[PDB]
């Protein structure tokens, strides 16, 4: 008896473990985990955690270039 | 398919609509440049003997080989209602359209052309330097518009319009600015008359009564003009659309006489080299071409750094690489324009060693790039990790009973084409918003 | 500006950057030139008459920024300027010549950028008069300039002789630079060593060149030569003694190579080993002629804190005698604290510092201004690449994808203890051994190079192969590379940051690497030029293969991208191998077991 609404995203380990970081730097936010490709996330925050994505991968590489 | 695109919407256009448009000789000279030789082999082996013809003459005449083509041709001839095919005796009984036919045969008779030639005034001027410089003025004007940069030249106000209302330069107001869509750096991408025939799709497509076979016959006649010459202002919508594409810059019109440029044949037909740039491992740029508009294009992608008169040169920078994929142009597109601007030196060297690969084996233990890939695939890997992610937002079930249920559902989406993901391991998939309803209705039925 | 020059719509990121406001010559054809008015960097054309004849003077009076396949990149600068008006070339028939090869007009920024290098050339000469540095001028013309500076203390006057090496600076920012350039042969008061070669060695022409560039008058102008790897930097610096042949010594801050220099030295040239000399951490025993050699160390100059009286007595002996000439090898590492102290010590009426790169991790290379002089002489890789003189290396780069447990346990790691964590991932192991067993199918020679003396330890365990690292006994040291070398049986070794220099080993020809410092861009291409002296260079279908495991996600990525751009910067770019073909075909992979993953970890936890 569970059907319930959340953003499900086919996700990696890496992104997981990086979905668990922005829980740890600011809790409560995604809600549970399915596999290493499923993880289930506030819809209200999809975009939040997005633009945090890509400041993510913006800490991990940073191009400089200059 | 650019012809296609034009035989496509000679097929959305009726019928009858489509008879009114056969009815004019010029009208039937520009379709039958439109259409393919074996199709006019056949309207000009028909044009001089009215005999209407069975089919299986037309097969003992066709051999197999291009049968195929002959296909395409006699499909395309039958879906724009210009053939008449009855099996009349049993046999189908095939007939050109006849007010196709009786125009094509006043066409090439020279007979009655009621002007569809061109109402002439033959008050000719030089074109050189009035008719070929305003186009090459107003042109120039909407194509560092739709670069980018501030001109003070904007286009007209109908096709601001048409800019706008089309997927077509986005000019997003809530940014208050023209942008750029994939869309339209495919629009960029395009050739020159490719580019016409968009403008030319775009406008008919929002353009309603402006008489459409008005639009349509103009049109045709507008591509059957010639240059430089002086011609009578035709019905009313024809004048106004007219004086719309003397706004654009394709006729220098003087408000009853006007000189088509160059570009009323450049919309009939097209017409170390200009435009080859050579790749660079260092990812500096050796263009062998050079204008504003070069210029213009480049520093979207591109981190350039001085202008010579052939060689306009810079690096690429992986910030210009992801800075052209932020302004939603695609990879493949900036690969597609890397081919168009590739070089007779690599080519030669790759073009041998080509033949030298292809003389061992087809496989050599790598993935297949012909250009240099130490330019091509370096930015293809960061190409390759420009999107690399997919992300499915809504409804979505799981822990389905069977999995003969499982793929008929997730089957049905796909065939209605509302299915976003599937995995057969977890037996779950996504669905969008819009096709939710119709899926629940068939999982109970 | 010399020209109205109505902006390009487009020209604002142009910022003072759109020099075409300056015409076009209709020489523009033959000559080759463009000028940057600002930055001053220069274009040049490699498919273009009489560039081959320019890009000498190119170099002589600008630096070259790149010189890749098809144009090459210049940069004029006052380093390179000082060094033409010290061999002599005066500003107009330099001026005559580049207009006459410039396809554009000249900016008078350059123009007046080469007017104002003009130095005081000839006017400052510092004397070693037996030990004492007496400064002369040639006129009294240049006193009355150098007592308006009073930093200090025909004409010479005291000086701190220390303090020459900052003044040498001071000078240089108040634009009169002295010379170096030994009238040897004029100095009878030195014994000459009077040292032949053997006809059988032969010279080859940018060795030639090099040799050119300090005589150009005959007198021994002092400064840098730094050439590649394997280039027979020993033999030129032999012929160098050989045509100098004074008292000379030579310096470098190791001992197995010191060692192999005197092999090599007292090999080809003519000069027996009673007139050499060793002294290091081991031996010290000097020789009594009145003219000879002492291949040495810098560990006997950097260490005089805690030294023993028979040291003592030999850097007393060796500080008493007053030599002609110094060689500096491997110069990149003597600016540092007590290593650039032997400059002060050692007085040589010429000087020559060398090294195989003059990277490091700062703009101390620029304190050689006022340490060892301007630049000579310099090969070009590519060139040398392919003429054979030395290799034509494929380089590769190896992204191992990082697993997710070593991840997570990475980004619950501290900072500088992630470097093992992200190093120790299992797919590293998988993946470098189905390449030892590919490359053993082919009979490759296989190197690997880590940081972590541990985790070098580690891999070659793993594979139940030979470990060499920075503090092992030496004597199971040389029985490893006998092995190595003279059996057959024995082709693969694992070496770290003593096996990258200090030793000689043409034989290496493949190369992996997976640990380093942050920005060891020096360090690192003292690793590649282990195989950049690959002798098996002319011949075809010959590729000597460069390899690096770096694991993915990571800000080894930066790390490793910003060390290896150095050699980008020479000319080597490195292939593509993320997903490779036969990582499955290999039937072992070193714990592909979840279970050992989780027992590695579980191991590298314990440790940390
Ligand atoms: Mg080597």
């Amino acid at each position: 008896a569970r059907a319930r609404k959340g953003a499900l995203v086919q996700c990696d380990p890496s992104i997981k473990a990086l979905i668990l970081q922005i829980d740890a730097k600011m809790s409560d936010i995604v809600l549970e985990e399915l596999d290493d490709t499923h993880l289930l996330v506030n819809p209200s925050k999809v975009e939040f955690v997005k633009h945090e994505l890509n400041r993510l991968l913006s800490k991990n590489i940073y191009n400089p270039m200059d | 398919s650019l012809k296609h695109s034009v035989t496509q919407y000679l097929e959305e256009i009726p019928q009858q609509v489509q008879n009114r448009l056969y009815t004019s000789p010029a009208t039937c000279l520009a379709i039958y440049r439109i259409l393919p030789p074996l199709a006019k082999f056949f309207i000009m082996a028909m044009v001089f003997n009215e005999n209407e013809v069975p089919l299986l003459d037309l097969d003992k005449w066709v051999n197999s080989n291009g049968k195929l083509q002959f296909q395409n041709a006699i499909k395309s001839m039958k879906s724009l209602h210009l053939l008449i095919p009855n099996k009349s005796s049993g046999t189908l009984m095939i007939n050109l359209n006849p007010t196709f036919k009786i125009s094509l045969r006043n066409a090439l008779t020279g007979g009655e052309v009621q002007n569809s030639f061109g109402v002439v005034v033959e008050e000719n001027v030089v074109s050189l330097d009035l008719l070929d410089e305003y186009s090459a003025n107003k042109w120039e004007t909407i194509l560092h518009f739709m670069v980018g940069t501030p001109l003070a030249k904007i286009p007209s106000e109908k096709v601001l319009n048409l800019l706008k209302h089309s997927k077509l330069m986005e000019e997003v107001n809530s940014t208050g600015e023209f942008k750029i869509t994939n869309e339209g750096f495919q629009f960029l991408l395009q050739e020159i008359n490719s580019q016409l025939w968009t403008l030319l799709l775009q406008y008919l497509k929002m353009i309603e009564t402006m008489d459409l076979v008005d639009v349509l016959h103009f049109i045709f006649m507008l591509g059957a003009l010639e240059v430089g010459k002086a011609y009578k202002i035709l019905s009313e919508t024809q004048r106004i659309m007219l004086q719309d594409m003397r706004d654009y810059g394709l006729v220098f019109q003087k408000h009853s006489i006007f000189y088509p440029t160059k570009l009323a044949l450049m919309l009939t037909s097209d017409t170390i080299p200009d435009g080859s740039l050579i790749v660079e491992t260092n990812f500096k740029i050796y263009s062998y071409s050079n204008s504003p508009l070069q210029i213009a294009v480049l520093s979207l992608f591109v981190h350039l750094k001085a202008r010579f008169v052939n060689m306009v040169l810079g690096q690429i920078t992986r910030e210009s690489i992801r800075r052209a994929l932020t302004n939603g142009i695609t990879a493949d597109q900036i690969i597609a324009y890397l081919e168009t601007h590739a070089h007779p030196q690599m080519r030669r060297l790759a073009e041998e060693k080509l033949e030298k690969k292809l003389e061992l084996d087809p496989n050599c233990k790598e993935p297949l790039q012909v250009l240099p890939p130490t330019v091509v695939d370096q930015i293809r890997l960061w190409q390759l990790e420009l999107d690399r992610v997919i992300t499915y937002e809504g409804s979505l079930y799981s822990d389905f009973e069977t999995s003969q249920e499982y793929n008929l559902l997730s089957k049905y989406a796909q065939d209605i084409g509302v299915l976003l993901w599937k995995d057969d391991k977890k037996k779950k998939f996504f669905i969008s918003k819009e096709g939710n309803s119709q899926v629940l209705d068939f999982a109970k039925r | 500006i010399p020209a109205d020059f109505v902006p390009d719509s487009v020209s604002g990121m142009f910022r003072s950057h759109d020099f075409s406001y300056l015409r076009l010559r209709p020489d523009h054809a033959s000559r080759p030139l463009w000028i940057s008015p600002s930055d001053g960097r220069i274009i040049l054309e490699s498919f273009s008459p009489l560039a081959e004849q320019a890009q000498d003077f190119l170099v002589t009076i600008a630096e070259p920024i790149s010189r890749p396949s098809h144009i090459h990149e210049y940069k004029i600068t006052a380093y390179s300027l000082y060094a033409a008006v010290s061999v002599g070339l005066e500003t107009d028939d330099i001026i005559s010549v580049l207009d006459r090869l410039s396809k554009v007009p000249v900016a008078e920024s350059i123009i007046n950028f080469i007017k104002g290098a003009t130095i005081s050339y000839g006017k400052v000469k510092l004397v070693i008069k037996h030990n004492r540095y007496f400064v002369e001028t040639t006129q009294a013309d240049i006193l009355q300039m150098l007592l308006n500076d009073s930093v200090i203390g025909v004409h010479s006057f005291e000086i701190a002789n220390e303090s020459v090496e900052v003044v040498k600076k001071r000078c240089q920012e108040i634009d009169y630079p002295v010379l170096e350039e030994y009238d040897f042969r004029n100095d009878h008061r030195n014994p000459d060593l009077d040292i032949d070669l053997k006809p059988s060695t032969q010279i080859r022409p940018y060795q030639e060149k090099s040799l050119s560039k300090m005589f150009g008058n005959g007198r021994a102008r002092s400064g840098i030569i730094v050439l590649p790897c394997g280039a027979g930097k020993t033999l030129v610096g032999i012929t160098a003694a050989c045509t100098i042949k004074k008292s000379v010594i030579v310096l470098c801050t190791s001992s197995v190579s010191v060692m192999q220099w005197r092999q090599q030295f007292l090999q080809w040239c003519t000069l027996q080993p009673e007139n050499c000399a060793v002294f290091t951490s081991d031996n010290k025993e000097m020789f009594q002629t009145e003219s000879g050699l002492v291949v040495s160390t810098y560990s006997m100059v950097a260490n005089t804190r805690n030294r023993s009286h028979d040291s003592q007595k030999v850097m007393d002996f060796l500080t008493g005698r007053e030599w002609g000439f110094i060689i500096l090898d491997e110069v990149h590492v003597v600016p540092a604290a007590m290593f650039r102290r032997v400059v002060s010590t050692i007085a040589a009426h010429a000087k020559l510092g060398l090294t195989a790169t003059l990277v490091r991790e700062d703009d101390k290379i620029g304190d050689l201004n006022f340490l060892i002089g301007p630049k000579l002489y310099e090969a070009n890789w590519m060139e040398l690449s392919q003429k054979g003189h030395i290799a034509n290396v494929q380089c590769a780069e190896v992204w191992c994808p990082m697993t997710a447990e070593f991840y997570q346990e990475y980004l619950r790691e501290t900072a500088r203890k992630r470097m093992l964590l992200y190093i120790m991932n299992p797919t590293k192991f998988q993946a470098c051994q189905f390449l030892i067993q590919y490359h053993e199918r082919r009979g490759d020679k296989i190197i690997v190079f880590s940081d972590n003396v541990y985790a070098l330890q580690e891999y070659a365990l793993k594979m139940g192969k030979p470990f060499i690292y920075g503090s092992t006994p030496q004597q199971e040291r040389m029985n490893i590379l006998q092995n190595f070398q003279y059996n057959d049986q024995i082709n693969t070794i694992f070496l770290s940051k003593v096996g990258d220099t200090s030793i000689d080993l043409p034989e290496a020809t493949c190369l992996i690497q997976i640990s380093s410092h942050y920005g060891s861009r020096r360090q690192e291409a003292q690793r590649l030029g282990r195989i950049l002296r690959a002798k098996r260079r002319n011949d075809e279908g010959f590729n000597a293969f460069f390899y690096s495991l770096v694991s993915k996600d990571t800000q080894e990525m930066y790390y490793s991208t910003k060390r290896q751009a150095f050699l980008v910067d020479q000319g080597y770019a490195f292939k593509v191998i993320t997903h490779l073909h036969g990582m499955e075909n290999i039937p072992n992979l070193a714990y592909a077991s979840p279970r050992e993953r989780r027992e590695l970890l579980q191991e590298v936890l314990l440790k940390n």
